[PDB]
RNA sequence: AUACAGUGAAACUGCGAAGGCUCAUUAAAUCAGUUAUCGUUUAUUUGAUAGUUCCAUGGUAUAACUGUGGUAA
RNA sequence: GAUGGUAGGAUAGUGGCCUACCAUGGUUUCAACGGGUAACGGGGAAUAAGGGUUCGAUUCCGGAGAGGGAGCCUGAGAAACG
């Protein structure tokens, strides 16, 4: 289990992407009223 | 003017066939299409060009602009892939049949990182960036993009997962298991929602769930199997489906919506040998695409209606419907040849 | 003495000797045991030099570390500071090395990273 | 730049003539350069050793074989037409080439260690030495370190030497090189230090190894001849 | 425009400057190997087809037949990036070359009516068309080599024979 | 493939202080050519002069050995069910050396009523597959370096050897 | 010397250049000798080393070359 | 991959060189591993000179680089001064 699953931080990654503020285009209330069931 | 298979009264074409005066009136789209025998994926990017092929033997990343139909390189990565994306331009992720995961930049090869067991599939997402991976076991990983940590891997049921997607318009995380459930996560909450079993009539043998799709309405889930046998679903009584056995039936491998050109409530579906084309409410093909090879899988570029496989031969087939829509702009006297 | 996949068999019960003053016991010429790089009916040949000592530790299976203390005249704080070197050796069923036991090695053909000898005599 | 076997005067250049390849390896040899040049002195410089060469004098191990750097190395007969001169050159007690006259009956013949024997392909029995001589079938009883004596007309071997306690054996290698005396003793160790051991005026004892040795006849009967002081 | 022609089996190839475009604008939109009218590139040459064959435009950029785009584009020849304009001849033509194969309604005094030969007859047998003693030494030499080798290796196979027999 | 160097790694003594050097041409590691099942494409590699390698990748015409007789007959391949030396390469359906793959032993049944006459000595358990079609054959050469397919038939030893390990 | 015949610009060919400066500091891991490779590659050097045949000579496709041209190149 | 075992991959082949599985090993006070320079100096690396006694002949400081990292190609030999 030595190189298996290293949960370390990696240099280049880090800031590799970006994120987004509203994202999904749906409410999260959308998302409760959508798949209450 | 390119010749036309036959079909339900509807015709495609085909450019860089097996069989495609001919030297002399050569309708070669795109130069050096052609790999090491054989194709990996073939994927294009959001914007309009720059479409990746990955390789077959010393496996390359063969990046094609379509504004210049020819290729521009091949960076020779060091093991065979199975499954990659594309993130917006010139970054991308993959993953290797080994369990490695390489980041190409513009130089390419920004990072070598690595997943503790062997995976199958990855996904991206744009909201808070992090990629989930998907290989085998009791374990669905995640690479956030944000602070390259990681993060408290999904617990998944025995055997693992043959393809992993999220949903776009609102995030369902999708896991095609070998056991029939489908396993939605929810990227917010990251735990289960639902573990939704999938049904027949024939019952074979115990199949395996290989593809899983949606589209931007968020509504509904295509599904697929490990027997050539198409699946719809939607909330609405998700118990039931609408099924699509094909007349071969190995297994398929890639199911895509036609959501962003017109034409609409169609769908590709797209196993070992054929890949065909219907419509949803009813299901009914539309059309078929028989090539003259097997297929590892296929793509379907936006916008317009063209196909791209990648398949076991030297070169790579593209698929030209003149009904479905037209040929795009750097594809632009397509319609003035054939 | 199967506890692996892929037929695990001598690759052409079988026997073999490569000469020069070493002995073959009759389990090692016809046994049970696979002998897949004990030299004697094994796959590998025998050539180089014979190095002698006695060991440390036996703790892994086919890992026999000999100790080898040896004579050299210094001449520089005139006193024989006293040697020992270390070296890594598959197993042979000719006999199960406890601490002590003497035993001589001949050059082989590197079967992992550091071991290039091979058990051929114990005394 | 040169080694010690060649016997060259220091006072002769810069670059030193690298032998090409050919039977004998390239720290066991003397390219015919500096054998005729400036050893028995035959030439004055390269190019008129070249003349020479293209003159086609010279005569190594019965074929001519034209070359400036050509690797003549143990006891290769150099055999020259004119003034019918038959030289084999052997090594002296200190290191060098001594280059030994020798008569035609003598030059008609070399002698050559066996290196290994081989089944190699096809039932054939086989032999090789010093020079690469593949010659075929000896008999069965050829061990290492034996010695053939090839025809020298065609490449059969003629007469046989047998490699035992009692031999006259020549060692060429390590701090033993090139003495001549071959009983004080024998030990056959199992890897190194093993060998037939050489006398001396006083009978003294020396060390060396089996493929550093290798025999040219009998006690008080080598059918080679020698130099002597 | 320039429009080079060419009657092949005459031997016989010209350049013509044709300016007043939409004498031009039959060609346009068709890629390399399309056939064409004589009707619509001219009135005086009626009755003529004219097979294309590429041509350099202004900048001299050639086309190679048949890719697309008939813009110039960047692609890898014999491999490096080299600019190709694209097969399809548009507005922007230099020269535009053109192969007759059929003499439509008038004589040219510089195609048809004038002609060159051709350069030189055969030099091979089978073109003009359309050793025994070596056969006698090859197979000589043959048999030679045969009853040389195959009989001195059994020759000497016999001396191990004898060395086994005495051994 | 990177490399073949003990530069790169930790010794028996436990080392540091690696930052070597540029890797040399003649620490060449090719990458890992999984040979399939497909249509029969092999390619021509060039090293150490005219030493062309044969990488096989998707071979069928597998030469399968009858172990009693030793017959080396042509067949088919279908699939590999366990090879621990990647669990995961059973789960792809690779095609390495020393692998168990099933083959359709028709020839083997025409060779058999060839030179014996009827139809079905041999043990029961591949007499089975003498009667269905598909037996198990292990995968002797290298397609990777060889690039051939040959290998032998699985009969009673061996079988069980395999058949009870999965 | 009425199918070749000497000078020979420019083209294919055989080979040529067959081993040259600056910059950051590695403790038998850089180096030197030595053991071995039936554990391996090898142009050139050298010695050796080939046995399956039913009812007088095989095909177009490219140069150089001519000719029409484009482009500031 | 630390130490070894079994098999495969890649190799010019030997080789945890790389990967699956398994065992918890291995070096060390008989000096592990680590600390620096008159490591522009040293180690024979070599020639020695008929009186210079650590000046006095040379191979090599370490590896790289052909604007910068990356990927590929050629060859008996290369990760090419072309």
């Amino acid at each position: 289990k030595g190189r298996k699953l290293n949960y370390s931080v990696q240099d280049p990654i880090a800031n590799y992407e970006a994120p987004i503020t509203s994202g999904y285009k749906w409410s999260d209330d959308q998302i409760d009223e959508f798949f209450a069931g | 003017v390119l010749k036309s298979t036959s079909a339900n009264d509807v015709s495609v074409y085909q450019v860089s066939g097996t069989n495609v005066l001919e030297y002399q009136n050569r309708v070669e789209l795109i130069q050096d299409f052609e790999f090491s025998e054989a194709s990996n994926k073939i994927k294009v990017s959001r914007d309009g060009q720059y479409c990746m092929a990955t390789g077959t033997y010393k496996p390359q990343i063969h990046v094609y602009d379509f504004a210049n139909l020819s290729l521009k390189f091949d960076r020779h990565t060091d093991a065979e892939n199975v499954d990659f994306t594309i993130l917006s331009w010139t970054k991308s992720v993959h993953l290797q049949n080994d369990r490695s995961i390489q980041f190409q930049n513009k130089g390419g090869l920004h990072y070598t990182t690595r997943i503790p067991k062997f995976g199958r599939s990855l996904v991206y997402n744009k909201v808070n960036c992090d990629l989930y991976v998907g290989a085998s076991g009791n374990e669905l990983y995640r690479l956030n993009l944000e602070k390259g940590r990681f993060l408290n891997p999904f617990k998944l049921d025995t055997e693992g997962v043959n393809h992993v997607s999220i949903n776009e318009v609102n995030g369902l995380l999708a896991a095609g298991t070998e056991t029939n459930v489908v396993e939605f996560w929810d990227p917010r909450s990251r735990s289960r929602v639902s573990k939704l079993y999938l049904e027949n009539n024939i019952d074979n043998r115990p199949f395996q769930v290989t593809t899983t799709s949606f589209r931007n309405d968020g509504l509904t889930f295509a599904c697929g199997t490990s027997n050539g046998y198409s699946y719809i679903y939607d909330l609405r009584t998700s118990e039931p489906s609408i099924i699509k056995d094909q007349g071969y039936g190995f297994d398929i491998k890639k199911i895509i919506w036609l959501d962003n050109v017109g034409t609409e409530n169609k769908i590709v579906t797209c196993d070992k040998r054929i890949a065909k084309i219907w419509d949803r409410l009813d299901g009914k093909a539309y059309a078929s695409m028989e090539p003259s090879v097997d297929i590892n899988d296929i793509e379907h570029v936006p916008g317009t209606g063209m196909f791209f496989t990648a398949n076991e031969s030297i070169p790579m087939h593209t698929y030209y419907i003149p009904s479905l829509g037209p040929s795009p702009r750097w594809c632009s006297f397509l319609d003035s040849i054939t | 003495q199967s506890e692996r996949a892929f037929q695990k068999q001598p690759h052409i019960r079988w026997y073999k000797n490569a000469g020069l003053g070493f002995k073959t016991p009759k389990t090692a010429i016809e046994g049970s045991y696979i002998d897949k790089k004990c030299p004697f009916t094994g796959l590998v040949s025998i050539r180089g030099k014979i190095l002698t000592g006695t060991v440390v530790s036996t703790k892994m299976h086919r890992t026999i570390v000999i100790r080898r203390a040896y004579l050299h005249y210094i001449p520089k704080y005139n006193r024989y500071e006293k040697r020992h070197k270390n070296v890594p050796v598959h197993v042979s069923p000719a006999f199960r090395v406890q601490v002590g036991d003497i035993v001589t090695v001949g050059q082989c053909r590197p079967i992992s990273k550091t071991v290039r000898f091979n058990v051929v005599k114990v005394s | 730049a040169a080694p010690h076997h060649w016997l060259l005067d220091k006072l002769s250049g810069c670059y030193a003539p690298r032998p090409s390849a050919g039977p004998h390896k390239l720290r066991e040899s003397l390219p015919l350069i500096v054998f005729l040049r400036n050893r028995l002195k035959y030439a004055l410089n390269g190019r008129e050793v070249k003349a020479i060469l293209m003159q086609r004098h010279v005569k190594v191990d019965g074929k001519v074989r034209t070359d400036t750097t050509y690797p003549a190395g143990f006891m290769d007969v150099i055999t020259l037409d004119a003034t019918n001169e038959n030289f084999r050159l052997v090594y002296d007690v200190k290191g060098r080439f001594a280059v030994h006259r020798i008569t035609d009956e003598e030059a008609s013949y070399k002698l050559g260690k066996v290196k290994k024997v081989q089944l190699g392909k096809k039932g054939v029995p086989y032999v090789v030495t010093h020079d690469g001589r593949t010659i075929r079938y000896p008999d069965p009883n050829i061990k290492v370190n034996d010695t053939v004596k090839i025809d020298l007309a065609s490449g059969k071997i003629t007469d046989f030497i047998k490699f035992d306690a009692g031999k006259l054996v020549y060692v060429t290698g390590g701090r033993n090189l090139g003495r001549i005396g071959t009983i004080v003793h024998k030990e056959r160790h199992d890897g190194g230090f093993d060998l037939v051991h050489i006398k001396d005026s006083l009978d003294n004892t020396f060390v060396t190894r089996l493929n550093n040795v290798f025999v040219i006849g009998e006690q008080g009967k080598p059918y080679i001849s020698l130099p002597k002081g | 425009m320039k429009l080079n022609i060419s009657y092949p089996v005459n031997g016989s190839q010209k350049t013509f400057e044709i300016d007043d475009e939409h004498r031009i604008r039959v060609f346009f939109d068709k890629r390399i190997g399309q056939e064409v009218d004589g009707e619509a590139v001219g009135d005086e040459f009626k009755g003529y087809v004219f097979k294309i064959s590429g041509g350099n435009d202004k900048q001299g950029f050639p086309m190679k037949q048949g890719v697309l785009l008939p813009t110039r584009i960047k692609l890898l020849l014999t491999r490096k990036r080299k600019s190709v304009r694209g097969a399809i001849v548009g507005p922007d033509l230099a020269v535009l070359a053109l192969v007759i194969v059929k003499k439509g309604e008038q004589e040219l005094e510089g195609l048809t009516d004038t002609t060159v030969p051709k350069r030189l007859g055969p030099k091979r047998a089978n073109n003009i068309r359309k050793r025994l003693q070596r056969k006698r030494h090859q197979r000589a030499l043959k048999v030679r080599n045969a009853q040389a080798q195959r009989e001195a290796a059994a020759e000497y196979a016999q001396l191990l024979a004898k060395r086994l027999s005495e051994r | 493939g990177i490399s073949r160097d003990s530069r790169h790694k930790r010794s028996a003594t436990g080392a540091k202080r690696a930052q070597f050097r540029k890797k040399r041409k003649f620490e060449l590691g090719r990458q890992p050519a999984n040979t399939k099942i497909g249509a029969k494409r092999i390619h021509s590699v060039r090293t150490r002069g005219g030493n062309k390698k044969y990488r096989a990748l998707r071979i069928e015409t597998g030469n399968f050995s009858w172990a009693s007789e030793g017959i080396s007959k042509k067949t088919r391949i279908a699939g590999v069910v366990y090879h621990p030396s990647n669990n995961e390469l059973v789960r792809t359906n690779t095609l390495t050396k020393a692998a168990i793959v099933q083959i359709d032993a028709t020839p083997f049944r025409q060779w058999f009523e060839a030179h014996y006459g009827q139809t079905l000595k041999i043990e029961s358990s591949v007499e089975s597959q003498f009667s269905a079609g598909r037996l198990y054959a292990c995968i002797s050469s290298r397609p990777g370096q060889s690039g051939r397919c040959d290998g032998y038939i699985l009969e009673g030893e061996e079988l069980a050897f395999y058949l009870r390990r999965l």
